[PDB]
Parts: structure tokens; C-alpha cells; sequence
């Protein structure tokens, strides 16, 4: 790689200390597109849910800085003092009267509060069914007092194209009131960008660790392609994976109707097809490889070494990247996210599967290991995440993406998941984590392995041969370590702080590992024991 | 013609931003400002000023008074300049925001001597119906020629013989 | 859906009275997802605590009529949840038709035995 730049910028508005009545958001939207920056909307924009063939604006309420709505329960709040000495910069900045800084902190917060009380708890946001309202700049200017001004801050646009409100709770809103805002919205931007200030504030937080993934989520596809198509042989692993996963999601399917309980005939050859129209996508783009076309989806980002500047550009992109998106059309083979993040992704919405070169590795998997790895591991998050377009989020979504409540089954559905409500609710990790808010991603915790197991037997079935114990031990069988693997994954030394600071792991690993008395029983160990429980053996969801 | 007096400027050559405004008088002195202040240095600091910001800074778009705005003072769009206009070249009114985002015989004589400025008028139908020439039955003057002034349609420029077309201007600094 | 059946048997042993027997399995809709809106916005219990909070206070938003009339320089009325008390605003020559819908039916629904 000091302040006086970005001065100008929070000189843009007028600070703290000591007026017409702005478009407050003309203001956000600015900072969004500048420094992808979201408040008063997290509004990420694509295929509409319900008519798709098109895209469109999700504009919403925001994702909180201080994670969970945590402005209800206990009174844990001390960001008020990670506040007031992280804006401690002014009186060091161009300053020389800390009561007005000190109550101004204390309101920052106070108004967040106004805030989380009225977005939606996670609870309430399954059924996008809800979600859904289309509106355009009339239907607004009808609803309230500024969004067509705001929305230039984001290429002749859409603004008439269906746009969605998804929480059409807004709280309807003074001196002492108005500029609160702008301190809180200077409070956060400053909040996250003390880097670019002077070595002082910095503090109040590898190197190349640090770097490369601020690029793993700006310059997505840049890192991607460098991996893929620098290291290894791509023909070969995807050649792999395809089947791989392909048993998986078959058998998957195997564990339809047939197999499963609280659905129904029509209701089962729906989803089932639901899964037949279902898309796969790995490492790469179906672009990316006249080698260009690439350094044509990332063209635009100039390049000059002749950082400040340098990151606000990046960013400027990574957003602005995602939105020349918005005026062109519909895909369905959407590439959510960089391609060396380890985990896949499935994004109902539209319908897909993408799973991540980034992942045809360790422990998720190799090339030359025991089969059962390649199914805890690749094998599992493939199934471990595709669960989900059956969930009772996925159930909404058809085939195709739209909103026709694919499954009554429900009921039955429903009454079976608080099984699993109860499970996690009464075994506690640290000295709780309380299971009915974490539901969904829960199911698929069980969902996915379930599956992957059931391929796992039907494919070593067919050969009969590669039991063949381990060399480090002979002790494990051709199966145990199977669960051994997935629940190897998992592994992970979360530092208590960190705890108490998806669902905790050790649960996760634990819980849906009773669930599949297969398991209880190939472990070799009696029944009646705490890993597996009596008649009500299992919440059989899957 | 003051374009060929002073070529070093190039503020004189422009026209307006505002599909649907009714500040065209505002926009009009804010161009004459410009012009009036170029006169300083023979154009060797010719930069464009809020011109869309002050207007809003009559109902903006509901009447105008080039004298309140010449008593005021004391592009399309644009990222050079630091404030820009406001109408997408049927609309609404803009608030102040002050944040850099980024006698015939007399009347030529005080033109040639300071330079362009304001032009209040009826404004009539019959004005928009003429093309190019010495056009008869707001806007700014620049020059004369042979008698008639230039205002500035015929490509930004519409010149007039000399209803209230030299009746409403005064000066202040 | 047990809210809606019921919303519309009461309109309906309401319909014996005559001094159109399909459109209340509309009004049903109506009034039924306008609970919806009231409750998805209103304060679930817990967070009815903050003393603290639910006070502010405002005298003399927008969508507003005397309406204290219709109750019997006044003081400031608090209003205990900006939150709610604003999304009404939100939520208001048609709306006449569907939003007295619903004070009907309700009102009704009180005294169903009587």
C-alpha cells in the first residue's frame, strides 16, 4: 500500500457534530453502488419467483451488522463501546466533546434497535409465497413519501420492471431524528472501511489468506479460472463427478414416494420430476473454456498499477458485475458464487446445483481413495445440499422456479419435522442451541447423508469388492468408516468464544447421526445406548 | 458574435438538460453566469458551475425571475463538473443538495462590455414553429448581427429582430 | 384455514337475513389475509418489555382523521409501537369496500351465541 480522500466522501453529507430534508436513501444507494454497503434494503436482483423469464429487485430489509436480531432478548450490547472508540477517529481526524459523540453512539445503536424490531425474524421467512410483491415506482409513490430518485443509484434501466418489496413493513419514517440516520450510516461505512484510514483505527479489528479472499467474494470468477484451468486436468475430475454425483442424486431420487412417507402419489411424481428437470453444474462455468470469453465476463475491470482506490474500484465491480446482469435475460445455469468457496450451492430461486472445482479436493474427496470418502465427502455436500429443494423452502418452488406449493403431504410433513425440533432441543453442547429456529438446514443435515449412504451400499453392492480394510488399520470395516469420514468433515475445534459467539457441529454430527439406525447398527454397538434411541428410533423424514 | 471574439471558452456553445422543466430561465442564467465570468480572464478559466443545483438551491419547475437569480449568486449529466443536472434527457422538483458528488442601443453596448445574458419573454407557440432566420411572432442572448440578436431550436441557436424580448434584464455581482 | 371457515359461517348464518350467495367465499379471503397483515407486523409477546422502548410519544406519519370523536389540545398520545401505528399508514375510496369488510365480520364474530 490516509484519510483526507474519503474525507471528502463523508464530507459529502455533513458528519456528526453541529438539513433540507434528503433523500436518505439517494444517499444509500450512492454508498451501495460505491462501496457495496447495504442498508435500510439488502436488495440482491435476479429471476423473479413467480413469472420467471426476467429479473428483477429484491430490495429488502437489511442484514445487521451485530449478527441475529439480538435486540430483544438480553441487553449484551457493548458495540455501543466497540462504537464509541471506533468513532473516535474525529477528534484525531480534523477535530481538535465527547457527550454529544458518546449519545450519538448510544442512538446509532438505538435506532438499530428501531430497526430489528421490525424486520423479519428468520422464523417467519420460509414462505416466500409471501415474500412476493410486485410493485413499480407508481405503486410505491402511492405507498409512501423517493425510491424513482433513489433508484438511479443503480445502462438505461428497469425501474418499471417488476420490482418486490419483499417486507412491505416499512416503518413509516425531527431534527434530532433525521441526521441520526446519516451518523448511522456514516458509523457503519467508516465502520468497515478503517482499513484505508491511518494505521491508528485499523486496530479496533494470513495475509495472503486475508487477501485472496477478499478477491474469493469480489472478482469471483478471476481466482476461478486461475485455479481450474491452471491445475489440473479438468476433463478427468468433472468426467468423475458426473457420475458420482449422479448416483447420488438417483438414488436421492430412489427415496421418493416408495421410499418416503408423508407424500403422496401426484405429489411424488412431481418432485421426483422436479429432480429429473434439475440441473447440474461443476468447477467452471459452462464458459471459461479464442480463450477470452472469460476475460470478457470479467472484462470491464481496469487495471492499473501506475489500493485505496484500488479496493472501492473491485467492489464497484463485484456489484456492478451483478447488476448489467439485471437488464439482460434469464438463465438457469447461474453461478452464485467464486468458484474456490468449499461448500456447493443451490439456489431455489431459479433451479441449480453447482458444485465447485474448489471442492474436487481433500477430505471432500480424491481421485484414487476408498469410495466411501468419495461419498462422505464430494458425495455428501452434493446430497447434504440438494436436500433442499425439498424442504419445506423447497417445496414451494417447482420444477422450473415459480411459486404452485409443490405438494395434503404438508401436515404430515410438518408434524414429522418437530421430531427433529424436539431432537435438537434437548441435547446441549457447551455447558440449547435451541432447535426450532434452525429447522430447515437441518433436515438436510440428515437428508443428504441419509442418501449418501443409501448410494454408497448400492454402488459397492455392484462390485462386492472394494472392502479391503485400511492400511494405517486393520481394525475398521469397509462401512464404519464411511460415517467416520462424514463425521470426520466436520472436525473442526470451534474456541469457545467463537461458540458462543446452520446449527453448532458438534451437534450436527451428533444428532444426525442417531437418526439413521443403519448406522446404530454398523457400529457394532448395543441398542439402548446414547447414540440411539428406542422405538421412536428416528425421525423418519427421509 | 462573441464566439469568434473569444474562441479559448467553450461555454457559450451549449443548449439545455430537462426534457420536462419549467427552470429554463434558471438553466439560462446559470449559462450566462458562466459566460459573464469568462469575460474575467478572456475564458482562461472557463468551468462550468452548478447550474441544475442553485436553480433549486418561482416552484422550480412553475415559473422563473432571472433577477432573483443573478441576486442568488451572492452539463447533461456530467462527471466533471462536481454538481450535475437532474431530468434523464411528467417529472418532479428537485431539494438543495450541497455535497460535490464527484433600450436597444444600451443593451448591446452593456453585451459587448460585460457579455451574454438572460432574455425574458412571452414565449409564444409561434416561436417553436420557426426553424432558422430572422424568426418572428426564456432563453439568453449572445451577440448581433445584420439587425437583429442571437438567443440560444436551430442547433442550440434561435436569433431574433430587435413581446417583452429586450424589456426584462438587469445586472448585480 | 380454520380462521377462514369460520369467518365465513358467520357471514353466512348472518346471510338467513335478508331486509348474492357466493361472494362472502370471497370477503373470506380478504379478511383472513388482512389478519395475516395485522399480526405479521404486530409485536409478538417476548419483546414486550422495553419499557424503555415502547414509548415514544407523538401529539397532534401521515394517514390520519380526528378520530378521537369517534371515541367520545389533548395531550401527546404515545404510541406504543411506531412500528405498528405506522403500518397502518401503509396500508390505507375502494379500501372502504374490503377494510369495513373486516371491522364487520369481526364485530359480528363477538357475540356469535347471541
Amino acid at each position: 500500500y490516509v484519510n483526507e480522500l474519503l474525507q471528502y466522501i463523508s464530507e459529502r453529507f455533513g458528519g456528526i457534530p453541529f438539513k433540507g430534508g434528503c433523500e436518505l436513501y439517494r444517499e444509500m444507494g450512492r454508498i451501495e453502488q460505491q462501496r457495496a454497503l447495504p442498508t435500510f434494503m439488502y436488495t440482491w436482483v435476479n429471476v423473479d419467483h413467480k413469472n420467471v423469464s426476467r429479473n428483477s429487485y429484491y430490495i429488502s430489509q437489511p442484514t445487521l451488522p451485530m449478527p441475529r436480531e439480538f435486540y430483544v432478548l438480553p441487553q449484551f450490547a457493548p458495540e455501543l463501546d466497540a462504537r464509541t472508540k471506533a468513532i473516535e477517529n474525529v477528534m484525531k481526524a480534523f477535530a481538535s466533546y465527547d457527550k454529544m459523540i458518546k449519545t450519538a453512539a448510544r442512538e446509532v445503536t438505538q435506532i438499530e434497535q428501531k430497526i430489528a424490531m421490525a424486520s423479519w425474524p428468520d422464523d417467519e421467512l420460509r414462505n416466500h409465497e409471501q415474500q412476493y410483491n410486485p410493485y413499480e415506482l407508481f405503486a410505491p409513490s402511492e405507498g409512501k413519501i423517493r425510491f424513482g430518485k433513489y433508484i438511479a443509484g443503480l445502462v438505461s434501466p428497469v425501474f418499471i420492471g417488476d420490482v418486490i418489496v419483499t417486507n412491505p413493513a416499512y416503518m413509516g419514517f425531527i431534527q434530532m431524528n433525521q441526521y441520526p440516520f446519516v451518523n448511522y450510516i456514516i458509523v457503519h461505512m467508516l465502520f468497515e472501511d478503517a482499513e484505508h484510514l491511518g494505521d491508528k483505527y485499523l486496530r479496533i479489528a494470513d495475509a495472503r489468506m486475508k487477501c485472496v479472499d477478499t478477491i474469493t467474494t469480489y472478482m469471483p470468477y478471476g481466482t476461478g479460472y486461475v485455479y481450474v484451468n491452471s491445475r489440473e486436468d479438468r476433463d478427468q475430475v468433472v468426467e468423475d463427478v458426473k457420475q458420482q454425483t449422479e448416483l447420488i442424486m438417483k438414488t436421492f431420487l430412489k427415496k421418493m414416494l416408495s421410499t418416503l412417507s408423508w407424500m403422496q402419489g401426484e405429489s411424488y411424481r412431481r418432485a421426483e420430476k422436479k429432480i429429473n428437470e434439475m440441473h447440474r453444474n461443476y468447477g467452471w462455468p459452462k464458459k471459461l473454456f479464442d480463450d477470452y470469453y472469460s476475460i470478457l465476463e470479467a472484462y470491464n475491470n481496469k487495471t492499473d498499477k501506475s489500493y485505496t482506490i484500488l479496493n472501492i474500484l473491485r467492489r464497484g465491480y463485484e456489484n456492478r458485475e451483478s447488476f448489467r446482469r439485471k437488464n439482460e435475460t434469464a438463465d438457469r445455469t447461474n453461478f452464485l458464487e467464486s468458484p474456490a468457496s468449499v461448500n456447493a450451492w443451490y439456489a431455489p430461486e431459479l433451479n441449480s446445483l453447482t458444485l465447485p472445482f474448489g471442492i474436487l479436493t481433500s477430505p471432500h474427496y480424491d481421485l484414487q481413495f476408498p469410495k466411501a470418502f468419495n461419498f462422505a465427502g464430494s458425495g455428501t455436500v452434493g446430497g447434504h445440499e440438494l436436500v433442499h429443494g425439498f424442504d419445506d423452502e423447497g417445496v414451494q418452488f417447482d420444477y422450473d422456479g415459480s411459486l404452485a406449493d409443490c405438494s395434503k403431504g404438508k401436515n404430515g410433513f410438518k408434524d414429522m419435522a418437530q421430531c427433529v425440533v424436539t431432537q435438537y432441543n434437548a441435547q446441549c453442547c457447551p455447558a440449547c442451541a435451541n432447535g426450532a429456529h434452525t429447522q430447515g438446514e437441518n433436515i438436510a443435515d440428515l437428508g443428504g447423508l441419509q442418501a449418501s449412504y443409501n448410494a454408497y451400499k448400492e454402488y459397492i453392492k455392484m462390485k462386492g469388492a472394494e472392502e479391503m480394510r485400511l492400511p494405517g488399520l486393520e481394525k475398521f470395516t469397509p462401512n464404519q468408516i464411511f460415517w467416520i469420514s462424514y463425521g470426520y468433515s466436520w472436525c473442526a475445534k470451534e474456541t469457545q468464544s467463537s461458540l458462543v459467539k446452520h446449527s453448532p457441529n458438534s451437534c450436527r454430527v451428533n444428532q444426525v447421526l442417531q437418526d439413521i439406525p443403519s448406522f446404530a447398527k454398523d457400529f457394532q454397538c448395543a441398542l439402548g445406548q446414547k447414540m440411539y434411541p428406542p422405538a421412536e428410533q428416528r425421525c423418519k423424514v427421509w | 458574435d462573441p464566439r469568434l471574439i473569444w474562441p479559448n471558452c467553450s461555454s457559450l456553445f451549449t443548449i439545455p438538460d430537462q426534457a420536462n422543466c419549467g427552470s429554463c430561465w434558471a438553466v439560462s442564467t446559470a449559462a450566462a453566469i458562466s459566460d459573464r465570468l469568462c469575460i474575467a480572464s478572456k475564458g482562461e478559466n472557463q468551468v462550468f458551475i452548478s447550474s441544475a443545483d442553485i436553480l433549486s438551491c418561482g416552484f422550480g419547475c412553475d415559473g422563473g425571475i432571472t433577477f432573483r437569480a443573478w441576486e442568488y449568486f451572492a452539463h447533461f449529466e456530467a462527471p466533471n463538473c462536481c454538481r450535475p443536472y437532474y431530468f434523464h434527457p411528467f417529472a418532479q422538483t428537485p431539494f438543495c443538495r450541497r455535497k460535490c458528488r464527484i433600450s436597444v442601443p444600451a443593451i448591446q453596448r452593456e453585451i459587448m462590455t460585460k457579455g451574454s445574458v438572460v432574455g425574458s419573454y412571452d414565449v409564444f407557440t409561434d416561436f417553436s414553429h420557426y426553424k432558422s432566420g430572422i424568426y418572428r411572432h426564456a432563453v439568453r442572448i449572445i451577440g448581433w448581427g445584420k439587425d437583429y440578436w442571437l438567443i440560444a431550436g436551430e442547433n442550440g441557436y434561435f436569433r431574433m429582430i430587435r413581446c417583452g424580448i429586450e424589456q426584462d434584464i438587469t445586472a448585480g455581482d | 384455514d380454520a380462521r377462514t371457515k369460520a369467518i365465513e359461517n358467520v357471514m353466512k348464518a348472518f346471510a338467513s337475513d335478508i331486509l348474492y350467495d357466493k361472494m362472502i367465499k370471497t370477503a373470506a379471503r380478504e379478511v383472513t389475509q388482512i389478519e395475516q397483515k395485522i399480526a405479521m407486523a404486530s409485536w409478538p409477546d417476548d419483546e414486550l418489555r422495553n419499557h424503555e422502548q415502547q414509548y415514544n410519544p407523538y401529539e397532534l406519519n401521515i394517514r390520519f382523521g380526528k378520530y378521537i370523536a369517534g371515541l367520545m389540545f389533548i395531550g401527546d398520545v404515545i404510541v406504543t409501537n411506531p412500528a405498528y401505528m405506522g403500518f397502518l399508514n401503509t396500508l390505507f375510496q375502494m379500501n372502504q369496500y374490503p377494510f369495513v369488510n373486516y371491522i364487520i365480520v369481526h364485530m359480528l364474530f363477538e357475540d356469535a351465541e347471541h
